[PDB]
């Protein structure tokens, strides 16, 4: 979340990211319930207050919420024990920011971020940008190998595939975020724009990016203004699941099909709708592909017809139950590299090595019984140097 | 004295109309 | 004929959409596949026109499937839909056109109709056909010039070469007609039957029987109806409307008794006009006419008693208005089928609650008997109350490890004996029979394996019956299970699911199955289906568990056993684990005990 | 001593079948190093994947093609 994202920051980075336009206030609309109360009240002092004050200022119920909001704007650092008066810079610049001082855009958006989707699957037809595919590549959903041969999807792309438009485009852009600073993009630059659009070369070159995404348009050859889509400040369902493992879904887009077949085996398509079976091949081949069933229950979930929806729960539990078996039963075998011990001469040095690998982590399973253990061969290393030592 | 049934098929669909 | 990128035909250039695509629920593939919707305002109208012209093979709560062929169009016909009347109403209905082929089809199949029609006068089977050009055209094979003994055009035929000829005539597409014109008919005087007002005929049973009386003229098919639904009142209701000699014929002596049983209860005749015409006993089957008989004997191949014979020739000479066949998917049999032609009769109806086979002989039916006229709505019943409402569960039993051991080790196939025998499934069903008996659900537990019912009988001291069970012991055994209080669970063998007349139970487990068959699944589903006097659809008063062992054969088994009830709609929920095994105690909870059983299965050899 | 390899966990039937394939030599070596206990047991690493692939066939063995 962005509040995960700005907590992962040092005090340097974060007061110069206080810019005095918008983050001032982007930040302040994170703040949950409370600590905004607290930072209005303590915008126009100029004298720190002591710390029991703030502690008792809350009643006796309740109070988690006390201290969860004071640790979670300590660490956001907006004010300063100095012995709790709010930092000099983000008091000025959020009294500055307080008396001081569009339906074709979102098809847009949709058509743009659908168009990337299908560039992410296997379709033959799709818009073509290196910048885009190479970004995709380093953001970890996606291996080449080959410049020539188009790339592959990894196993996270198809997880990153099933998820939400929402969530899809946050991780996405989070990602997009943790790659401009290895690039070399300044980080406090991008950053700022986001949060000024839900009110340079590096900029241009940041805002191209984001047109290729979809979530702005100039629409004027690439003027100065622009005009963000809904996407940019941040639907009926069409699939109806029988009890047969049978899904009817009312899609013409390519993309829905294509994400219903990554986990079903396509029988029909009608015009306006389209006939899949979900069986244990396609469950099985989609789980080897990396998804769980998690994803593709959620998936199908969110698009649930509104037929089905009066039923509750909405998704039927034969089927629900019959995704997650499947997916248990890939990973009944479970896997774990380790190291096995034999001719114990004695349990007491035995059970010394296995406080020691206790304590430091290595051991992964022990048997008491038959005097034996299991290490991984990182701590096989340890184990071995402890045993040269004696 | 005959049955319902001879009579013929109901057609239930009929009496709907386009 | 299209195939997309994935494996789904691809239809994009092949059919239209309508623009009120909407307002129309209907889907039409060119393969005939059709897909309606459950929730649309006019779904009762498309079902009735789509079960009129189509038959089911899938019926989810949502989107019901439907299938149409050549039977099923010649049943359309039957009813008297011309191919204007269904072709028009389907494009109506159609929410995206239909395919030029399926136009064709339709237009073929209704054409090819009433040409040839086979009628029966003075046991002689004449071919008539208005058209003679259909006779001049169908002479060409030489087999009808062998087959027949040696306008309005007809010839005689041989009575044994009837199938034959049949058969040959459904791919020469020129279908035979099989009408009965019972309202028009002197030569066999009407039988003196009629129809009590106490009999009362639910809609389902009535609307079945409007489609086999789709006019004045009965017609000869199968009607599938639950074993619950009272498909025995329906022929009666049939026989008696046709109000001219019936034979029945059942399966074995129970379903012979019941039968007598259901003409008695339900039609005025007399006990004196009905005859069984049963080796164990007779009532003078020659001397009346309503008569109620076996396939076995009336196909039996081998030396036939004096007294059987003369009633075989009677049976033979004399011409029946009505042939009632129960449990239709034996027929297909060769013994069985042999009886069709060895009798003769206007219209052989087939009644049944399991239409389902494994070898490919059950589309023998539709011209062995008729195309199926009506199969009744299982999910529609349940939500009418007419069946009780059944809560479908597969428990998954974990295999224990030396018998996977073994189990595994063996390529042999004594694994049926073996993990239908496990420790994790005897504990499971006995917690499970535990559970319904402090809860007063009667049990119906079944197994196919003799062997592993009688050890699961004896270890849970109860009375398991099976073939070679004495009768006397057997209706005891079934009187105490109806009526006794201390006694709420009997373990029935395969011979349960043959035929009988069982007290409804709460609760039927399965612990071992005899294969992929869902005949049988189907049969033993049935018998929970008896609705009680004042249950409820919601409630799921009814249970029905089949319990697998994971890791197993039986569980491929199970699936492809469960095909039948989950295309009716019955959703099996599956159960890993049941909460409270471990704290209730149950037998083989040592090692110990597991080995003995082990042992003895292994010496069973 | 100490001894390479991977160790698998899983359900005490599966466990049984790894036993019976190293007994009758199915892969044509003893891979199971040593039995962990019950439900875990040693493998050599670089057999896991073939074994894997058995394990497989047997699910399909046990599972009906729909």
């Amino acid at each position: 979340n962005l509040q995960e994202f700005l907590g992962g920051l040092s005090p340097g980075v974060l007061d110069r990211l206080y810019g005095h336009p918008a983050t001032c206030l982007a930040v302040f609309r994170e703040l949950p319930s409370l600590a905004k109360n607290w930072v209005m009240r303590m915008l126009f002092l100029e004298q720190p207050l002591p710390q029991a004050a703030v502690a008792l200022w809350v009643k006796k119920e309740f109070s988690k919420a006390q201290e969860e909001s004071t640790g979670l704007l300590s660490g956001l650092r907006i004010w300063h024990t100095q012995l709790l008066i709010l930092n000099p810079i983000f008091r000025q610049n959020l009294r500055i920011a307080l008396l001081g001082g569009v339906p074709s855009l979102d098809k847009y958006a949709e058509e743009r971020w659908e168009v990337v989707l299908h560039f992410m699957v296997g379709s033959p037809s799709a818009a073509v940008s290196q910048d885009l595919a190479q970004l995709l590549s380093q953001a970890g959903l996606m291996k080449s190998t080959e410049p020539g041969e188009p790339p592959c999807i990894t196993s996270a792309g198809f997880q990153f595939l099933l998820l939400d438009t929402p969530a899809q485009l946050w991780y996405f852009m989070l990602q997009y975020l943790q790659t401009a600073q290895s690039r070399g993009m300044d980080l406090v630059e991008i950053l700022s724009f986001l949060f000024q659009l839900s009110f340079s070369d590096s900029l241009l070159n940041f805002l191209q990016h984001l047109r290729e995404f979809g979530l702005v348009f100039q629409r004027k050859r690439k003027s100065r203004r622009y005009y963000p889509t809904r996407l940019a400040i941040n639907q009926p369902g069409f699939i109806v699941v029988e009890t047969n493992y049978r899904l009817y879904a009312y899609t013409e887009s390519e993309l829905q099909i294509a994400l219903i077949a990554l986990f079903s085996e396509m029988l029909y398509r009608f015009p306006n709708m389209v006939v899949a079976q979900v069986t244990r091949e396609s469950v099985q081949q989609a789980i080897a592909s990396g998804i769980t069933a998690q994803q593709i229950i959620h998936f199908l979930r969110t698009r649930a017809h509104p037929v089905m929806l009066k039923q509750t729960p909405v998704l039927p539990p034969t089927i629900t139950d019959q995704i997650r078996l499947w997916e248990l039963e890939r990973d009944r075998l479970r896997f774990t590299e380790g190291v096995l011990y034999n001719q114990f001469l004695s349990q007491v040095d035995f059970e010394l090595l296995l406080a020691h690998a206790r304590e430091l982590g290595v051991l992964v399973f022990e048997n008491s019984a038959k005097r034996l253990m299991v290490v991984t061969p990182a701590g096989h290393s340890d184990v071995k140097r402890f045993w040269k030592r004696q | 004295r005959t049955k319902r049934w001879e009579g013929g098929y109901e057609r239930t669909w009929e009496i709907l109309k386009e | 004929t299209k195939v997309d990128e994935y494996g789904a035909k691809d239809y994009r250039l092949q059919m239209p959409l309508k623009d009120d695509h909407t307002s129309r629920p209907l889907w039409v593939a060119p393969d005939g596949h059709i897909f309606l919707e459950a929730f649309s305002p006019v779904y009762k109208y498309a079902q009735d026109f789509l079960v009129a012209i189509a038959e089911p093979v899938c019926r989810p709560t949502h989107v019901h499937e439907y299938k149409l062929t050549a039977y099923s169009l010649y049943a359309a016909v039957s009813v008297g839909l011309q191919t204007s009347d269904i072709t028009e109403y389907l494009r109506k209905l159609s929410k995206t056109g239909v395919p030029d082929g399926i136009m064709q089809f339709i237009k073929l199949c209704t054409v090819s109709y009433g040409k040839v029609k086979l009628v029966l006068k003075h046991n002689r089977y004449f071919v008539e056909s208005c058209h003679p050009d259909v006779i001049q055209h169908l002479l060409q094979d030489p087999v009808i010039r062998e087959c027949r003994l040696r306008q309005t055009v007809s010839f005689e035929v041989k009575q044994e070469m009837i199938e034959e000829l049949q058969k040959r005539c459904i791919h020469l597409e020129y279908p035979l007609l099989a009408e009965y014109d019972f309202r028009n008919d002197s030569v066999n005087p009407d039988i003196n039957i009629d129809l009590k007002p106490t009999a009362v005929l639910r809609p389902y049973q009535e609307k079945s029987l409007r489609k086999m009386f789709g006019n004045g003229r009965a017609r000869s098919g199968v009607i599938v109806l639950p074993c619950g639904a009272g498909k025995s009142l329906v022929g009666v209701t049939a026989a008696c409307t046709v109000r001219k000699r019936c034979l029945v014929l059942g399966n074995s002596a129970v379903s012979v008794e019941q039968w007598k049983a259901q003409f008695k209860m339900w039609s005025t005749i007399d006990d004196s006009q009905i005859c069984r015409f049963t080796s164990d006993a007779k009532d003078k089957p020659i001397g009346c006419s309503v008569a109620i008989s076996t396939y076995s004997m009336l196909g039996h191949t081998t030396k036939r008693s004096w007294e059987a014979e003369r009633v075989m020739e009677w049976l033979k000479t004399q011409e029946w208005g009505l042939m009632i066949l129960d449990e239709v998917h034996t027929i297909p049999a060769k013994m069985f089928r042999r009886v069709l032609t060895i009798v003769q009769a206007h219209c052989k109806l087939g009644l049944t609650a399991t239409l389902v086979r494994e070898d490919d002989k059950i589309v023998d039916l539709n011209f062995l008997i008729g195309p199926k006229l009506y199969e009744a709505n299982w999910m529609e019943l349940q939500n009418n109350g007419y069946i009780a409402k059944v809560q479908c569960a597969e428990v998954w039993c974990p295999m224990s490890p030396e018998f996977y051991r073994e189990y595994v080790a063996i390529k042999t196939k004594k694994r049926i004996l073996l993990y239908t025998m496990n420790p994790n499934k005897f504990r499971a069903c006995q917690f499970l029979i535990k559970f319904h008996e402090r809860r007063n659900d009667k049990i119906i537990v079944f197994a196919d394996n003799v062997f592993a019912l009688k050890e699961y009988a004896i270890r849970l001291n109860k009375p398991y019956i099976y073939g070679p069970t004495s009768q006397g012991e057997r209706m005891q055994i079934l009187q105490n299970f109806k009526h006794n209080p201390k006694i709420n669970t009997i373990f029935i063998s395969k011979v349960g699911d043959t035929s009988f007349d069982l007290p409804e139970a709460n609760v039927l487990i399965q612990i071992s199955s005899h294969g992929g068959s869902r005949r049988q699944e189907a049969q033993r589903l049935g018998r929970v289906l008896r609705a009680k006097k004042g249950m409820v659809a919601e409630e799921y008063n009814a249970f029905f568990y089949s319990l697998v062992s994971q890791d197993t054969q039986e569980m491929a088994y199970s699936t492809k056993r469960q095909r039948f009830l989950v295309d009716q709609g019955y959703s099996f929920k599956v159960i890993t684990k049941l909460a409270g095994m471990e704290e209730e105690d149950l037998a083989f909870s040592t090692k110990e005990e597991q080995q003995q059983l082990l042992q003895k299965v292994l010496a069973a050899t | 001593n100490v001894l390479k390899g991977v160790l698998i966990e899983c359900d005490p039937a599966m466990k049984q079948f790894l036993l019976y394939l190293d007994e009758s030599n199915a892969l044509g070596k003893k891979f199971i190093i040593q039995d962990i206990d019950d439900t875990h047991v040693f493998v050599i690493a670089e057999l896991v994947n073939v074994l894997q692939e058995r394990v497989g066939e047997l699910m399909d063995q046990n599972a009906f093609s729909l």
